[PDB]
């Protein structure tokens, strides 16, 4: 029973920051690429960022290069997004899901990131 | 250097879009590519020197009579022959909203890979006909892409009968794109009846592989014909040589065959990183 439950989005303005934890369970999460995958409103998923299995070499889609990194607690069995220099358009709910490419193994929930200056 | 790079490919698309509505596209294109720095250098300096591949930086190369790479761009994918030969003729086929095409079919059996930005293939085929597709990606619209554009460039016959529309597509010059890109840009908008009606097949449970069906469901018994996606990852030697190029600034190499045109150049634009002069 693989389970996957992302944590720590929420509303935020823009240009500030998030910390996103995805907590795996019922796998051995240490030999495994793990990835994160955001939808955007009215749009589909697309892949963020990969990380492999030690955490030694990582991957992202060049829109989020620079501002986004990705991390593993390989004890703790939890995958993380820690971002940077939020934009507009990184609003989405973000997934972790388990494997490398797509069909990727396993897909969490979800969790909504709303980067806005008009909400409160 | 790869700010260079990224800079060069922001800078080359604007160039080839605005060159396309000019009346002279091929004059115009190039009086901008002298007229452009990048982090003040010079874009023709660039051109010279720098080996990124990218459809619009090759057009520009093309037009300042320099060699690009052998492979032919088509979807936005680069599409490299790996073994086999085809010979092009001319046939006149329906669609399904019953208009006629003359399209170029190559006859013969191909074997190629397609190199996209977001997603890598292995294709072979015979004559109107799409006889294995191995695709791999980090997200389903990556893969629809590049099956998709394997489907349309494979020439089936139940492709053609899967369109649903009128094909009206233009480039910005307000101009119909030749038979093969008005079937991609179709499908493009709406790939559900192509998959609806290419068909399925069982397939054998082969590791690191799976299905996938005609709603981009994962499946390990069943799978769209001859398509399979590698969950290990497709892994792609670029001949440099002379092209033509033409008023509508599509490129040809010495047979004839479209390598590259506006029409394949991405309308994704980033954000140059150096600073762009157009002088």
């Amino acid at each position: 029973q693989v389970q996957l439950q992302e944590s720590g989005g929420g509303l935020v303005q823009p240009g500030g920051s998030l910390r996103l934890s995805c907590a795996a369970s019922g796998f051995t999460f240490s030999n495994y690429y793990m990835s994160w995958v955001r939808q955007a409103p009215g749009e589909g998923r697309e892949w963020v960022s990969s990380i492999n299995r030690d955490g030694s070499n990582t991957y992202y889609a060049d829109s989020v290069k620079g501002r986004f990194t990705i991390a593993r607690d390989n004890v703790k069995n939890t995958l993380y997004l820690l971002m940077d220099s939020l934009k507009s358009d990184d609003t989405a709910v973000y997934y972790c899901t388990k494997g490398s490419n797509w069909p990727y193994d396993n897909w969490g929930q979800g969790t909504q990131v709303t980067v806005s200056s008009h909400h409160h | 250097n790869d700010d260079v790079d990224q800079s060069l490919i922001i800078a080359a698309r604007n160039i080839v879009r605005r060159a396309t509505v000019s009346t002279d596209p091929l004059a115009s294109l190039l009086e901008m590519c002298h007229s452009t720095q990048i982090g003040g250098i010079r874009m023709v300096d660039i051109l010279r020197q720098n080996p990124t591949e990218e459809q619009a930086v090759d057009i520009c190369k093309a037009a300042m009579g320099l060699r690009i790479s052998s492979s032919f761009s088509f979807g936005g994918f680069t599409f490299k022959r790996t073994s086999g030969s085809s010979v092009k003729k001319e046939e006149e086929v329906l669609t399904g909203n019953l208009q006629t095409l003359k399209i170029r079919v190559h006859e013969g059996y191909e074997e190629f890979t397609m190199v996209g930005r977001r997603a890598t293939a292995i294709l072979r085929k015979a004559t109107r006909r799409l006889i294995q597709l191995i695709v791999s990606g980090r997200d389903e619209q990556s893969i629809a892409e590049a099956i998709i554009v394997a489907m349309v460039f494979s020439q089936e016959d139940c492709m053609i009968k899967a369109v649903r529309g009128d094909l009206n597509f233009v480039n910005r010059a307000n101009q119909r794109l030749n038979p093969m890109h008005q079937l991609l840009r179709h499908f493009q908008k709406d790939a559900k009846v192509l998959f609806q009606n290419w068909g399925i097949e069982p397939i054998d449970n082969v590791m690191g592989m799976i299905g996938i069906l005609p709603d981009m469901t994962p499946s390990t018994e069943m799978s769209l014909r001859g398509v399979r996606v590698s969950k290990m990852g497709v892994d792609e030697s670029t001949e440099r040589v002379v092209v033509s190029i033409d008023r509508f600034l599509r490129v040809r190499d010495q047979r004839g065959n479209v390598l590259l045109s506006p029409e394949e150049v991405s309308e994704t634009q980033g954000t140059e990183r150096l600073t762009i002069t157009y002088s």
